[PDB]
């Protein structure tokens, strides 16, 4: 099979000042931004719900 | 424990204000809510 | 029963591969033949409206709220009686 | 001989892991994984506390039993002494860091 | 200071604990809408953010370990303690369930007919498929063991082979158990017998699924040369959790399937 | 019942409730000793200018403050254990009443022979006749033969409840599906009040228990007139 | 007969099984005599006892169950 | 930046602070709930309404004080802050996981709040026992929301317990044995073990109750053959250790505070102090049933549980006596915190003594579910756990902040709070001997005086907490930065100055192998 | 690492102006204490 | 019951000496007090000549060949009846 771990190492060891969860590339950012969005929205939705369900 | 004097000392006047503001912020809201209990039970 | 298959059931990958295909798997094979050499079918239990069964204190949040998740029509009767 | 293909650390360990791995074989301990064995601590034979800086906290377990450790900064310069038992400590520059 | 002289890991800020905390909210309040104001949208969102969080959190964990070289000896010794400790807490979780069971079966209420299994309940035959599942999980325990030995002996092909056999027996148990669920003549709603049998075997079932995906992850990390003969905690932990998962089944088997039926 | 400004237990109406009053004196005597011993040693430690901050030897003294408390616990445990078994002791009742907690009232059942069974609700503060106790009054008192060993079987038809009557030294949680036993036995005629000792809903505070204990004879007529 | 006496087999605070045992006992002893005549015999004791100890509700629902054939007890 | 530091953290210090913050806030809440309870009982009659709205308040009091104030503050706050510093660690073992342990709290707190918003809330007692807690007696999203709050709060704590045990065991200086770590650390390591074992069982108990009111299982419903008692066991199995999980850390901070203000190097009988905690930790696991004396259990088993519960008096005894011995030859400094320590020593004693009375099942038959037990636990929690929290807070405030508190203001606060609590809870000893039951929104007229005095007491306490807020404000208002700290040779948390730098022990301490 | 340090820099709220703090602190503990009251009001205003 | 005495029940002679006197022995002490705080005496069981007890298919090779090795006169009856 492959074994291009060494390639991955050099990449993640590259001192680009980025934090590990972004060090990987562009998709890391889209994923990040996606996850962060659904979480927030979701939180808002539940806030709306737990409130609509707070009255008779 | 030893300490440098206060970089921004709080004069008695200030302290009275601050102690006042603190007590009010605890006592007003509850006071209001409790003051109108009957009015709530009567709907 | 007991067990005493002579020697080697410890340290060495070759030994472990050996038990895998020499013991482990043949077992699963026996048990599989066995479990299917009896794989007929039970006759659906006669229905009697016992109260400590078919319990419903609150409707299931799915379907008509009266059918259990892995409801099997043949062997699982509703509270009223068998499916059909 | 004859294997199957899994990488060895000696060939795939990277970062700090590798750094501490090699230092280990050379017998040095730049990453404080082991306990510094003591010296007679006399004024002439002090304990040499390495350091990547001009000062370092030293904990002194004066007697083997001691549940209490005596802490104090050891600074660069003249050998200092544990407040509870004398015992000399002399700072020294750290080594294989980087 | 600045350049660290300790072999420990200082993890960079991560937004995962927050999204993961937020995920617990989404799923719990999500389950509440479902159970009550009958709706699954929130729960769907929750389960999603959750998978997203776990995927990225462990991703970073690998990045830091396999690529960045942060798992020194001192670092792994602590991951052992953590996993060991985590498994213990799981062992105590299943204890509530076994307790409930022995409480119910050891002293059956007159409502059950003053007997066990209660009148009306038709237990499965421990000698049929419950035996098959017993043998299956056990075999995976030996094949997973062959897998870990091949690993420490640098035999890529065989590690990958024993790991594959393991993963499949584990899936074979999931399916086998799934069908028993269907064919079984009782349900979560059939009083204590059903209640007790379906959540214990059920929580255990969720564990084999959680344990199998763990192994599957190890399978891929291996194709990718992630593990060395001497550094492969992700697999050590995978094997530990798997063995925990058999042993619980060995206890359910003897208690609920045999004695309790 | 309880009077204003009460300090201790309500007067004992049965032999075990008396028995407990004394076991509590015994125990309370000891908590006073220890808690005063500690306040003394403390004030002592804080009241001197003399210092000694060097190391001090332990255990030689720790044997003392370890063996002593063990003795004291034996001095409490024995009497306590004695009373405990004595309560759960072999008695032969000459009557068996049952009681059943319901969400906000108790129903009583006397059924050895005829099937006498009635309810028991608290008398609304409004409907109280001058002199009646504000929240303790019940419409139907459970009538029982004074000076007799009675067996009570407590239970419930809904949530948990707990049937308790202090003056007699009794409390037994009322659990649906369970029949708990308790031996009641007064030695004085009168009215002994009690309250529902287990959280159970909106009116958890409004479902009292009142025992009217009259001599056998009056019990018999009461029963018949009760159906 | 004052009331059900002490039963060593049911010696603890929890009497639930005492009520249950006797209710079963009575009905089983009844059925027995019935399927035998026995000079037309009758086992009353079990009834007087289970009568004293079992709360009305229990007996009412137990009988209802026996009528509708949904009584999980073995008689 | 703010986002990265305060929401994306991996710093034991920053996390510990966020805890104390959450803890202070929640404390404020529990304080109000506690004040409504007395406002309702300070005069015969009904103020709010039926036992439902009242008991909803009671339950919310219990949960907020235990899971949202005490636990976060003592373990997440003082625990996160001081543990890595006392053993010279760079941080915790699992920094990221640790951050999650914090972020699970607010969600858990929201659920708990929402439970009292929807329907009629959960008037069930903090023990949330069924049938009352069931879908009939308590039909609706409330109890379920209460259960989810608990699950989250539990996940958080076991996750935390894993980090503490690993850290404390695996990140000490290579030459330092566990018999060389400070008692506070031992206290937090033992507490961590207790949570790791008890919390899972609660989670299994409440998960069962949840399926019982949503998926038609009958674990605790006789209908299906269930047992309402089985729940009590499961809950109490976790319930008793919890009370010890709530005091052990306090036990630790007290050992530290008392030693420090006596001018001593170490506390009296260190290893006896270690044994004492280990024993309490262990015995606390085999005595749960003293919470079910009036339930219908066999007399023989009721005997076992009173005997086992009493033996705990022994190790606790060596602790109380060792702290008195520590004060002994001491050069005493009458600091605010030393006042909180002495207060704890006596008040906790009376309270744990009053709890020996209750160990007697015979006698517990008539004391159970009454205000006598309310007195008992308010003494060890309100003037035991909370007294430790205050001493520790005024003691380590300079370390966390870099600023000092006004000692006189600090003492007035004590003086007030002292009177408040003793007044509030002392009379309750009578209310319970004299029969007043627990969880009642009202009582027979006889009980009027004591409930009247007790509620008056509750008002003084309020004043003491309002005063504490001002005291913190002034502290940050004036800015008297620290200059000198005594006894640092034996007090490592103070060696990097106040406040310690974001990254301490970046370079390990040096400790020889003798 | 751009993390400030020292007195008043290790907390998530500004400590620069004694009066702005008085406000922030007041809202913080204030809201905490008031919430239970308004929850009870909420329940009381329902049917 | 369960068990969770916080920390140390592993490796290090000091730790094992600690459990010895800190746990092990105090237990033996409790259990010893216990076993003697109940060390009264059972009343010798009423004699009934059951056939499946006091078995003798062959005389014991010691004494009058009718007395068991640890024969205790008070609580152990011969086949005929109690010792005296
Ligand atoms: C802070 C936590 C805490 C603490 C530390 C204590 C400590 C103890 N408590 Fe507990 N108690 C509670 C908080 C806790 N408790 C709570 C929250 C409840 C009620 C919850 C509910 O049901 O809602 C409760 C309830 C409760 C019950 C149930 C009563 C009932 O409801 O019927 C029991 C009974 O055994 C009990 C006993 C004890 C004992 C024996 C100790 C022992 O630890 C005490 C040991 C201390 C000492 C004894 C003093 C020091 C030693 C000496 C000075 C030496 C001399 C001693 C002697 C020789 C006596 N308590
Ligand atoms: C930690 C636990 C704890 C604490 C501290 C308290 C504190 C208070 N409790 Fe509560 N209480 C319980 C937990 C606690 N309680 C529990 C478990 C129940 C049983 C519930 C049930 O029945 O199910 C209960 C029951 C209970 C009742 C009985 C209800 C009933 O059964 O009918 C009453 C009534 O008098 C009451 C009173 C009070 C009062 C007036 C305070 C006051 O003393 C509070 C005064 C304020 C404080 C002392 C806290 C201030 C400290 C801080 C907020 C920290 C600040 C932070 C920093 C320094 C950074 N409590
Ligand atoms: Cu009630
Ligand atoms: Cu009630
Ligand atoms: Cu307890
Ligand atoms: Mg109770
Ligand atoms: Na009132
Ligand atoms: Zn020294």
């Amino acid at each position: 099979f492959e074994n291009r771990v060494a390639e991955k190492q050099k990449l993640f060891q590259e001192d680009n000042g980025l934090p590990v969860h972004l060090k990987g590339g562009a998709t890391d950012n889209i994923l990040y931004r996606v996850t962060m969005t659904l979480c927030l929205g979701g939180t808002l939705y539940s806030l709306y719900c737990l409130g609509w369900a707070s009255f008779p | 424990i030893t300490a440098k004097p206060a970089k921004t000392p709080t004069s008695p006047k200030e302290q009275a204000i601050g102690l006042s503001v603190t007590f009010l912020s605890f006592l007003l809201p509850a006071g209001w809510v409790l003051y109108h209990l009957d009015n709530y039970k009567k709907s | 029963a007991s067990a005493a298959k002579g020697d080697h059931g410890g340290t060495g990958a070759r030994t472990w591969r050996f038990l895998t295909f020499g013991l482990a798997l043949p077992s699963v094979a026996l048990c599989t033949l066995n479990s299917w050499l009896h794989s007929g079918h039970r006759e659906r239990p006669a229905f009697i409206p016992y109260h400590h069964l078919r319990i419903r204190t609150k409707p299931f949040s799915w379907g008509d709220g009266n059918h259990t998740f892995f409801h099997n029509p043949r062997v699982n009767p509703l509270p009223t009686g068998y499916e059909k | 001989a004859s294997g199957g293909g899994v990488p060895t650390d000696e060939e795939q360990a990277t970062g700090l892991e590798r750094e501490v791995m090699l230092a280990a074989r050379k017998g040095q301990d730049p990453y404080n994984i082991l306990a510094p064995k003591a010296t007679s601590g006399t004024k002439e034979d002090p304990n040499l506390v390495p350091s990547i800086t001009n000062k370092r906290i030293v904990g002194c377990i004066c007697e083997e039993d001691n549940s209490t450790v005596i802490w104090f900064w050891l600074h660069k310069g003249e050998a200092q002494r544990c407040p509870s038992c004398g015992t000399h400590y002399k700072l020294v520059p750290h080594q294989l860091a980087h | 200071m600045t350049h660290q002289t300790h072999a420990y890991h200082m993890v960079n800020p991560s937004p995962w604990p927050l999204t993961g905390a937020l995920s617990a909210l989404l799923m719990t309040s999500g389950l509440t809408m479902w159970f009550h104001f009958n709706s699954m949208t929130l729960l769907m969102i929750g389960l999603t953010t959750n998978m997203l969080t776990m995927y990225q959190w462990w991703r970073d964990v690998i990045r830091e370990s396999t690529f960045q070289g942060h798992h020194t000896p001192a670092v792994q010794k602590g991951l052992r303690y953590g996993m060991i400790l985590f498994i213990i807490s799981e062992v105590l979780f299943f204890t509530g369930f076994f307790w409930a069971f022995y409480h119910s079966s050891l002293a059956p209420t007159p409502e059950l007919g003053g007997c066990w299994p209660p009148t009306g309940i038709h237990p499965l035959n421990p000698l049929e498929v419950p035996l098959l599942n017993t043998s299956v999980l056990l075999a995976s325990g030996v094949s997973i063991t062959w897998a870990h030995h091949s690993l420490m002996e640098g035999d890529r092909k065989h590690m990958l082979q024993a790991l594959f056999i393991t993963i499949t027996l584990g899936v074979y148990f999931t399916l086998l158990q799934a069908s028993e669920y269907y064919e079984a003549p009782f349900t979560i709603s059939d009083g204590v017998y059903g209640s007790t049998f379906f959540v214990a075997t059920g929580f255990h079932g969720l564990h084999v699924i959680i344990g199998s995906t763990f192994l599957i992850v190890c399978f891929f990390r291996q194709l990718k040369f992630h593990f060395t003969s001497n550094h492969h905690f992700g697999f050590e932990a995978g094997a530990w959790y798997w063995h925990f998962v058999d042993v619980v089944w060995l206890f359910l088997y003897v208690s609920i399937y045999w004695w309790g039926s | 019942m309880a009077y204003p400004m009460q300090l201790g237990f309500q007067d004992a109406t049965s032999p075990i409730m008396e028995e407990l009053l004394h076991f509590h004196d015994h125990t309370l005597m000891i908590v006073f000793l220890i808690s005063s011993l500690v306040l003394y040693i403390i004030s002592l430690m804080l009241t001197t200018k003399l210092t000694h901050t060097s190391t001090m030897d332990a255990q030689e003294v720790e044997t003392i403050w370890t063996i002593l408390p063990a003795i004291i616990l034996i001095l409490i445990a024995l009497p306590s254990l004695r009373i405990l078994y004595m309560m759960d002791e072999i008695n032969n009742p000459s009557l068996t009443v049952k009681t059943m907690g319901h969400q906000w009232y108790w129903s009583y059942e006397y059924t050895d022979y005829e099937d006498l069974s009635f309810d028991s609700y608290m008398i609304p503060t409004s409907e109280l006749k001058p002199g009646e106790l504000r929240l303790l009054e019940v419409d139907n008192r459970v009538v029982l033969p004074m000076e007799m060993t009675i067996r009570m079987l407590v239970s419930s038809e809904d949530v948990l409840h707990s049937w308790a009557v202090p003056s007699l030294g009794l409390k037994t949680d009322a659990i649906p599906g369970r029949l708990n036993q308790t031996t009641l036995m007064s030695s004085r005629p009168g009215l002994y009040y009690g309250q529902c000792s287990e959280i159970c809903g909106s009116n958890h505070s409004f479902m009292p228990i009142v025992l009217e204990l009259v001599p056998l004879k009056y019990f018999e007529k009461w029963s018949a007139s009760m159906l | 007969y004052q009331t059900a006496p002490f039963d060593s087999r049911f010696p603890n605070q929890n009497q639930t099984r005492n009520c249950w045992q006797n209710y079963l006992d009575f009905h089983r002893c009844e059925k027995a005599m019935t399927a035998k005549g026995g000079d037309v015999s009758v086992c009353e004791w079990y009834r007087r006892v289970y009568k004293s100890l079992c709360p009305i509700s229990w007996v009412s629902t137990w009988d209802d169950r026996r009528a509708e054939g949904t009584f999980p007890g073995k008689i | 930046m703010f986002i990265n530091r305060w929401l994306f953290s991996t710093n034991h210090k920053d996390i510990g602070t966020l805890y104390l913050l959450f803890g202070a806030w929640a404390g404020m809440v529990g304080t109000a709930l506690s004040l409504l309870i007395r406002a309702e009982l300070g005069q015969p009659g009904t103020l709010l309404g039926d036992d439902q709205i009242y008991n909803v308040v009671v339950t919310a009091h219990a949960f907020v004080m235990i899971f949202f104030m005490v636990m976060p503050i003592m373990i997440g706050g003082f625990g996160n802050w001081l543990v890595p510093l006392m053993i010279g660690a760079p941080d915790m073992a699992f920094p990221r996981m640790n951050n999650m342990s914090f972020w699970l709290l607010p969600p858990s707190f929201l659920l708990l709040l929402a439970s009292s918003m929807v329907e009629a809330g959960a008037g069930t007692g903090w023990t949330v026992y069924p049938p009352l807690a069931g879908n009939l007696a308590h039909a609706g999203a409330s109890v379920d929301l209460t259960i989810f709050s608990l699950h989250l709060a539990g996940v958080s704590s076991i996750l935390g317990a894993i980090n503490f045990i690993t850290t404390i065991i695996n990140m000490k200086p290579p030459a330092m044995s566990q018999y060389q770590t400070p008692l506070f650390v031992w206290s937090v390591m033992i507490t961590a073990v207790l949570l790791l074992l008890s919390l899972p069982v609660l989670a299994a108990g409440i998960t069962m109750l949840l399926t019982d009111r949503n998926l038609n299982t009958t674990f605790f419903d006789p209908a299906g053959g269930g047992d309402p008692i089985l729940y009590q066991h499961l809950f109490w199995f976790f319930g008793h250790p919890e009370v010890y999980i709530l005091i052990l850390p306090g036990f630790g901070m007290i050992s530290h505070i008392v030693t420090y203000y006596s001018g001593k190097k170490e506390p009296f009988g260190y290893m006896g102090m270690v044994w004492a905690m280990m024993s309490i930790g262990f015995l606390g696991f085999i005595v749960w049933a003293h919470h079910m004396f009036t339930v219908g259990m066999d007399v023989d088993t009721r005997a076992y549980f009173t005997s086992a519960t009493m033996i705990i008096a022994i190790p606790t005894g060596v602790k109380v006596f060792s702290w008195l011995a520590t004060l002994h030859g001491g050069n005493i400094k009458w600091s605010p915190a030393m006042m909180w320590a002495l207060g704890f020593i006596f008040l906790f004693t009376v309270g744990g003594l009053t709890g020996i009375v209750l160990a007697n099942s015979s006698l517990d038959i008539v004391l159970h579910d009454t205000y006598y037990v309310v007195a008992h636990f308010h003494y060890v929690l309100s003037m035991g756990a909370v007294f430790a929290i205050m001493g520790g807070f005024v003691h380590w405030f300079p370390l966390f902040s870099g600023y000092t508190l006004n000692d006189t203001w600090a003492k007035i606060h004590f003086a007030i709070m002292f009177v408040g609590v003793n007044m509030t809870f002392f009379p309750q000893h009578f209310l319970g001997l004299s029969g007043m039951p627990r969880r009642y929104s009202d009582y027979p007229d006889a009980y009027t005086m004591w409930n009247t005095i007790s509620s008056m007491g509750s008002f003084i306490s309020l004043t003491a907490v309002m005063l504490m807020v001002f005291i913190i404000w002034e502290a940050f208002a004036s800015k008297r930065e620290v200059l000198t700290v005594d006894l640092t040779t034996t007090n490592l948390e103070w060696l990097n100055g106040c406040p310690p730098p974001y990254h301490t022990f970046e370079e390990p301490t040096y400790v020889n192998l003798k | 690492s751009h993390y400030e340090e020292g007195p008043g820099k290790n907390i998530p709220f500004s400590v620069e102006n004694k009066w702005r703090l008085l406000a922030m602190m007041t809202l913080f503990f204030g809201s905490g204490f008031a919430a239970p009251f308004f929850i009870v009001r909420h329940q009381l205003l329902k049917k």
